[PDB]
Formats: C-alpha cells, structure tokens, sequence
RNA sequence: AAACUGCGAAUGGCUCAUUAAAUCAGUUAUGGUUCCUUUGGUCGCUCGUACUUGGAUAACUGUGGUAAUUCUAGAGCUAAUACAUGCCGACGGGCGCUGACCCCCUUCGCGGGGGGGAUGCGUGCAUUUAUCAGUGGUGACUCUAGAUAACCUCGGGCCGAUCGCACGCCGGCGGCGACGACCCAUUCGAACGUCUGCCCUAUCAACUUUCGAUGGUAGUCGCCGUGCCUACCAUGGUGACCACGGGUGACGGGGAAUCAGGGUUCGAUUCCGGAGAGGGAGCCUGAGAAACGGCUACCACAUCCAAGGAAGGCAGCAGGCGCGCAAAUU
C-alpha cells in the first residue's frame, strides 16, 4: 500500500490533495504536514499532492500482503513487540478474561 | 381613528385579544383590556394613556421603556418627525477669568408618545432618560406643562 | 438537609404568619 | 469584519467622523440565517462569552401554540406567504420572526375533535373515513358523554379558522427568531390580528 | 486593555492600606473575594505590614502555606485573599482571633477579640430574591448566600452569622435609633445611632447618624452597616468607640500622653 | 527526563503616530449586556459493563526526505481529568391529564346528580413559544417566584465512569481533601449610554439628505440598547449660542513652570484612561484579542538559498545605523 512520501525538495505527500505537484494549504490543528506550535495556530504550507509520479525523492510502501519469498532482511527478521495493554479492560479482553 | 396603520399588526405585546368568545363570553360588547403602567418619581400616568388605543411601544406609559437615570426640562421647539420632537436646554456657562457667564444650549431629540395631545412650540416638557430608542433619542417626555399663555 | 432547612422553614414561616395575622385583627379590631 | 460599531455613521449635525481605532472582535457582526423551509439544518455558533447560538439554515417543523384553545403543538410548516418587512423575503420564503407561514392544522384538529361536540366542520361534512368513529362518538359513559356535553356548550370556532382547518392550513406568525435560537416557533393568528394579515395577503394579489 | 488587569500599582493601591512609596512598584494585588478591591485588606499586607510577622512577602507565603491563617473559620493559603469588614481571622498557632474593622480614620485596625466571639459574625444583607420553587435566598455583603431566612429579614439589615455553621442566629433591623458603623465615604470608621433616613426615590438615600458624644454626620444609605440593637454594639468595638477626634482634640490627647510617659 | 493533558501567554513593558464632543475628567445608568477566576449557595429534586465502557495518539523503538526552519512522512507499541460513550440507585412512590368499571338519591315517575374506581400519557433544572393567576421586591418590570399546553438544535445542556491521604468485621458503612461541570449570586472587570466641560481659524456660512442623512414600523445581525444593517414609510436632523470645513510642531486628565490679586504658558514623560506594534485589512484560539515577542494576504522594506524554496517585524531590555542642537551598559 501507498503510504506517502516525499517529493524531491522534502515536502511531505498529502493524502486529500489530489494533484502532481506541490500546493499551499491553511494547515490547522488535526492535519497532516503540520504540527501547531500554540492553540488555534493555523500555518500556510507546502505540500505534495498525492498522486505518485516520478519527482519523488523518496516514497514509502507498507507490505500488506506478503509473497512466496521473504526478504533478507525485511520479513524474516524477529519482532520484540515492546509495551502490553495497560487498561484493565483491554488487558482482559488480549487474555479473555472473566469480568470479575 | 385606524391604529393599523403599518405593513405589520400593531399591538400590546403583553395583551392577549383573541381569548376565546362564547354565547356567555359576549354580551355586547368585545373588550379589549389596555396595558399600561405607573412609572415612578411621581409621574402620573396620562388619561389618554389609560383610556387611548395607540400602540407606542416607545411609550413610557404603555410600552416597554423603564425611566431611569437623569429626569430633565426642555422647551419645545421642533415637532415635525412621528412620535419625537427637538426640545432645547438653555443654560449659562461661567467663564471664571471673566467671572461672568454665556448663554448656551443644547438639542434634545425626545420620544413623545401619543398619549400627549395638544403639545405646542414653547411648552415646557420633563424628560425621563432611558436606554436608547434610536440613533439620538434617549429621553422619553413624561410631563408636559403648556407655557404662559393658556386662556 | 434539603429535607430539614425545608422543614424547619416552613415551621418559621407558619408561625410568622400566625402573628402577622394576630396583628392584622387586634389592628382591625382597635 | 460585518462591523456593528457607530463611529462609521455620521453625527447628528452631518459631521464626519474619523476612525480612532480599527474594528473590535466585540463589534463584530455575522451574515445572516436566511432560514429556508427544508429538512432540518442548523449550525451552532460560538457567541462571546463562550456560549452557543444556534443558526438554523432550513427548518420545516415548529412548537406553534392555538392561544384561544391553549393548545400547543409541533407542527409542519409548509410555506411563507406574508411578510411585513420585504416583499422579497415571501420571494425566497424565508423564516424569520413575525413573518406569517401556512402551517399544518392536523394536530390541532386531532386536539379539536379529541375536545368533542362542536359545530360541523370536515368531521363529517368533508371526509367519512373510519378509524375515527370511534375518538369521535365511541361508547361513552354517563359522566364522560356528560363531561364532553358541558365542553360542547362552549366549544365554537371562529369562521375564519373553521375555513383554515378545512383546508388543511393554518394561518400563523413565527414568534421566535430562527436565525438565533435555532427554533421557528410561533402562534397561530386568530382575531383581528388573522383579519388583518388576511386583508395584507389579499392586497398583495 | 485585552482581558482582566493582574497587577496593582503601589501608588494606586488603596490609600487606607498605608503602604509607602519607595518599598517597590507594586502592591499586592488582592484577588477576586468576597470583598472588594478597594475596600478589603490582602492577607500579606495583614500578616506583613499589620502584625509584622513577616519582613517579607515570601515569610507571609510560608506562614500561608503551613496552614496557620483562618479566615471567618476556614484555612485560606493565598497570601492575596481580600479580606473586609467584620471578617475574623484566627491563628490557633499563636491562639489570637482578629476582626476586620474600621478606626475613625478609616483604616482597618488590629483588633483582637476574644476566642468566643471569633465563633460568629456581623453581615449586612445586600439583597434578598425568591428562587426555584419559592426558596427565599438572602446576599450579604461577603456574597455568602443564605437560603431560608427568616421573612422579617430584609435588606439592609444586618444578620449575625455563625462561622462554624453558617446559618443565621439573630438579626437586627435597619431602623432609627440602633447603632450602626460608617463602612464608606469621608465618615468611614464613625460609629452611632441612626437619627434618620432621608429617601430620594431614584437616587441614594441619605441616613443621619449621631455619634455617641452629641456630633452628627450623613451617609449614603449603602454606607450604613447595623453593628447593634440600640446603642449597644453586638461586637467589641476598636480603641476609639467610633468618635472623630478634631485634629485639635488628638493633639491635646498627644500632648497629655507625652506627658505621662516623656 | 520526554511527552500528552490543564493553565497562563489578553497582564506587564514601550511609544504618542492617529485622534477636535473623538479621547478624556467629574456625574450617572444598564430595569439594555457579557464576565475565566475567587467566594458563597445549588449540585439522589428527573419515575425512564455500572466492583468502571470504546477507539485512538504522543512520548519510546525503527526507516526516512529536503541545501535549508522550533519542516516533518511512513512503520511497531501503549496511557488519560485528552477524545468519545454511557448506566444501578433515591424509585417506594407522589402528582396532573385519560376513563373499562362498582354502590345510591330527586318518594331511585326517561329526565337531574352523590361519590369511589382499572389500564394508559406527561413530570428536575436549562432552553423556545403561547396562555393563566397574583411568594418576595423596586420610585418604576413585560422583575422574582408560581400554574398550564407543548417544544428541547446531527454542529445534541447539566444531572461526576476522575485523583491523593488516613483507615477496621460475616464483604456493609464512613472521614478530610484534590479536580471537574450546568445555573444563581455585578468579585475583577469590560462594553455601551446620560449631564456638563476642550486649542486656533470666517481669506471656512451653510452642512447632512444619491450609497442612512433625522425619525417611525417590521425584521436581520449582535453579548445586548440602537440606522447597527435591510425593506417600507415620513421629511426630517445641525447651524452666527459659530454648525460644516481647514489647521494643530494636539493623545486626554491627575499635574508643571511662573505668578500680589487676576492670569500666561506647558503637560511625549513613570499614576489613571485611550491608541498602536512598518502600513492597511481579515481571522483562529479563547472567559477575554480583531493579539502582532499569534496566524493569513496585500503594500514597503528586507534575510538565507544548492533557485526548487524557506523565513521576517526591538514604539520590550541592552546594542547598532540613520537622524539630528539634542539623550547612557550588547
């Protein structure tokens, strides 16, 4: 799957905007491409439309289903899968549990 | 004479005209009950206020404006726009380097209700001052005394 | 103590009035 | 922006007056809630203070009141056929407050002939359909058929309402404002007050 | 100005907090309370400027903040909390009790009281409105409300709560002859028997009160506070009994005092 | 530590450009509005998984892009007083509307009633609208409280799924807090009004009324009063008591210099009020800003660049240049 990317000048890739090159959006709060420095801040900035063509210095792929082989390095590795639930509810619904 | 003399129906807001009529609920007459209030500081209220049937909700007798605040006196000298007149406070200013004084005046746009018939150029009218009821009137005329003359 | 300041008022309020209209008749009366 | 201020009005005397500061937040004005008939829309706005008016877009259902029977109802609106400050806003059938609209008298006539024995109207005089013989007439008892015959007595309908529910509309006046309060509420006109938006409505054909 | 002002200036602050003009820009502004900004006294100017308890305004934060200050019955930490008339502040760590009241010139004393009478106060009833199914409330003027009143309270009374409770106890009547304090104006901190009222309809009423030695003054009738039932005061009252020495008189107390003393 | 969350950042500080009934001062009003916070009151008043519900997302791990910024994109987790849901009780009931039914009197001579009574609907407080009657209050309410008929916003209102300390039974009960939420109380205010007062100028005498100028009616908008803005209507409103226009090296006042009694001149300047943040304009957030040590654009100026792009606002404290007769330490 098509997660994104970023054009050649870094600007990240927009999921809404449906054109080739770069735009200038109001970005707020709840929006990807920005992060707000205080409340209610609202920052005009680049980002790259969606569509992939072939000006991107980097686009990034997730493997959502996986083929015959494994990769070297990509899909035989281990997984520690680090933290566990920490409410109680999910915590009883991983283990199945009784709800007393 | 015609009270519904505008695009929309005028009426008290606060009095209820259309209470359902029966055999037993007319006798000959259809009533119709007149809201109207005592203003304070001793004003009392006109009998054409009482007994009338304008609508005037400006009025300070039976509309929806509370006197409060400075209670004035002007002379009439204007009365040509509907329902407010230009009265005119005279007054002597001191100059203290002169010790003397000058005459001065000022305007006063005020709302007369129509509850004050037979109102002439020089009476003498007692304002009560309200919230604003327009761009420039703030005073409602609550008293009206005629200037010497009357016979 | 909705319950008891309602109570008790009510009592204060009775009696109040008890004498309230004690007053009023003994001034009519006179 | 939609700026509620005095000082961009000329004096008293004609005199011109100069802006001393640029436009307060606290002077403000919006655009107007040109409230349609339609399926239910309305939007909440955050008011100084931090409270909420609610700027109904499109309303087609309101809480109007029969004054003279007391009876109050959620009712259908279907039009706007008077208004007494433009011409222009019957045009575009715009809810606003004292604008007078056609609303539905069902419920109305459903608390009219549950308030039974009044003179004949469409009860049977325009439809004879069953299922409501039996709101109508029923089996009553000797003090309920007594109750509702001590209603009868005093139970009378001005000419002009009793054409209105005959038709199936009612005339009434929009007694809230929509644009702030988010609700078309009203009151159904009755009196010289219906006599009069009458006489306005003819006039204006 | 955007918003509420945080800081008060030390040359705009309350003339009756006695403050000089070079220990700082600042006075300490006194927080939104029951009592009002130009008529309360700040805990930190009490405990600082008053009792010299403290050399600082950090000493006063640390005296705050161990818990040591009630006021009117309850522990109050913000060094800034506007504290008024008839108030009680209690230390139970040094065992003083202490009200907030008036001297003839206008400043608020340090008056001790006994620890039996810091256990009630004296409030002048600002207004008295029915509410939510007929519950008479009552407002004082420490915005306390009091639901459930006795029906012969009325405004400008003066009702004698009790601090552990809250509830009223007693009550007397604004009426002529009782004794009342000046909490306002240029007779502020005067005590004596109310002789009249003069009612301007639309305006202030005015009230005439004779002091306890024959002189007379007047007051706007928001200026009256009922301190007592006749001419016996409910409360202990300050040094002065609420009688304004003339400058001459004072002088002449002055002099005597030199004299005993050196 | 970091991070999410909460709060503050709307105060302070600087400056005097604008500004001539504007600002401002004294006086008065809000019975024409809003009000974070503090303080006090209200907070089982609602008759219809709860021994605790759901989905994420930071911090963190990991892979990155851009010459460049307090730029940020995918991926793997995991919290809540973030976000979003949503009950048990007191809940026995009680009331108001509805009316399948049961014993009798006018000597039970249709007729006229005297009562009991089944099942169903609605119910705190906010809110919106119509009607009714006349706890407490004001000089005065169309106030407050009460009664009735209904309504009750997808962007939906409150009625607590929160946290600490001290604690002891077959399990039950419970102290003291922290925090949070409607609402009522003018605590801090803010906003908009009343009355009176301001320098020079007639080589400025008529101004406003088209596109609101004065008022009336209905509304829109607004936190609210209001030509505030619309539609219709009327022809108004100000002026030699100086309107209107022009000038000001004009922010207003407290106040300062000088002065026998009068007065003259000054007040950028530490206190109060107003305004502005290069000039205009428009907004987000929020209780509060038309905020500029916030954002968006344009105009002027201007920084870095790998030319793709990015970033800016000292009338804050120092400091520099310029300007000047004229003013200090990075």
């Amino acid at each position: 799957r098509i997660s994104g990317g970023n054009d050649k000048q870094g600007f990240p890739m927009k999921q809404g905007v449906l054109t080739h090159g770069r735009v200038r959006l109001l970005l707020s709060k709840g929006h990807s491409c920005y992060r707000p420095r205080r409340t209610g801040e609202r920052k005009r900035k680049s980002v790259r439309g969606c569509i992939v063509d072939a000006n991107l210095s980097v686009l990034n792929l997730v493997i959502v289903k996986k083929g015959e082989k494994d990769i070297p390095g990509l899909t035989d590795t281990t997984v520690p899968r680090r933290l566990g639930p920490k409410r109680a509810s999910r915590i009883r619904k991983l283990f199945n549990l009784s709800k007393e | 004479a015609d009270i519904q003399t505008e695009r929309a129906y005028q009426k008290q807001p606060t009095i209820f005209q259309n209470k359902k009529r029966v055999l037993l609920g007319e006798t000959g007459k259809e009533k119709l009950p007149r809201y109207y209030k005592n203003i304070g500081l001793g004003f009392k209220t006109p009998k054409e206020a009482i007994e009338g049937t304008y609508i005037d909700k400006k009025c300070p007798f039976t509309g929806n404006v509370s006197i409060r605040g400075r209670i004035l006196s002007g002379v009439v000298t204007k009365m040509k726009m509907q329902r407010t007149i230009v009265i005119r406070r005279d007054y002597l200013h001191y100059i203290r380097k002169y010790n003397r004084f000058e005459k001065r005046h000022k305007n006063m746009s005020v709302h007369l209700s129509p509850c004050f018939r037979d109102v002439q150029i020089g009476d003498i009218v007692t304002v009560g001052e309200c919230r604003p009821l327009s761009k420039t009137v703030r005073f409602n005329v609550l008293k009206v005394t005629k200037a010497a003359g009357t016979k | 103590k909705n319950k008891e300041e309602a109570a008790e008022y009510a009592k204060l309020l009775a009696k109040r009035m008890k004498e309230a209209r004690e007053k009023r008749q003994e001034q009519i009366a006179k | 922006g939609i700026s509620r201020d005095n000082w961009h009005k000329r004096r008293k005397t004609g005199g011109k007056r100069k802006p001393y500061h640029k436009k307060r937040k606290y002077e403000l004005g919006r655009p107007a809630a040109n409230t349609k008939i339609g399926p239910r829309r309305i939007h909440t706005v955050r008011v100084r203070g931090g409270n909420k008016k609610y700027r109904a877009l499109r309303l087609d259902v309101g809480n109007f009141s029969w004054g003279s029977e007391c009876c109050t109802r959620k009712t259908r609106i279907i039009d706007v056929v008077y208004n007494a400050s433009n011409n222009e806003l019957v045009r575009t059938k715009t809810l606003v407050k004292n604008c007078i609209v056609l609303i539905d008298s069902t419920p109305y006539r459903q608390w009219y002939e549950s308030h039974y024995a009044l003179p004949l109207g469409r009860k049977k005089g325009a439809k004879l359909t069953p299922e409501e013989e039996e709101i109508l007439n029923k089996k009553r008892s000797k003090k309920i058929q007594k109750k509702y015959d001590e209603r009868k007595k005093n139970a009378k309908i001005s000419s002009l309402l009793e054409e209105q529910f005959q038709q199936g509309k009612l005339l009434a006046c929009i007694a809230s404002r929509p644009g702030q309060c988010g609700r078309a509420d009203g009151y159904v006109l009755e009196g010289k007050e219906l006599e009069f938006y009458l006489r306005k409505i003819k006039a204006r054909k | 100005a955007r918003g509420p002002k945080k800081h008060l200036k030390r040359v705009a602050a309350p003339k009756h907090w006695m403050l000089d003009k070079l220990t700082g820009v600042f006075a300490p502004r006194p927080s939104t309370g029951p009592h009002k900004l130009r008529e309360c006294l700040p805990l930190i100017i009490f405990l600082r400027n008053r009792l010299k308890y403290a050399l600082t305004g950090d000493e006063v934060k640390k005296i705050c903040m161990q818990r040591f200050i009630k006021i009117d019955g309850k522990v109050r930490t913000d060094i800034t909390y506007p504290a008024g008339f008839m108030d009680v502040i209690s230390i139970d760590k040094t065992g003083e009790n202490f009200r907030l009241i008036y001297d003839t010139k206008g400043r608020f004393a340090v008056h001790r009281i006994t620890p039996e009478e810091a256990k009630y106060k004296l409030c002048k009833v600002r207004k008295i409105f029915v509410g939510t199914k007929g519950i008479p409330h009552l407002v004082t003027h420490d915005a306390r409300t009091i639901r459930y009143p006795d029906p012969l309270i009325k405004v400008n009374d003066t009702i004698q709560i009790d601090l552990e409770t809250g509830k009223i106890t007693d009550f007397i009547k604004f009426d002529t002859g009782n004794l009342c304090m000046v909490t306002g104006g240029a007779n502020l901190g005067r005590i004596g028997v109310i002789t009249n009222r003069e009612r301007h309809p639309g305006s202030f009423d005015v009230v005439h009160v004779k002091d306890a030695n024959g002189n007379s003054f007047a007051t706007r009738l928001s200026n009256i506070f009922v301190i007592g039932k006749g001419n016996k005061p409910w409360i202990s009252l300050p040094r002065g009994k609420g009688i304004r020495l003339t400058i001459a008189e004072e002088r002449d107390k002055r002099l005597a005092a030199k004299q005993s003393s050196g």
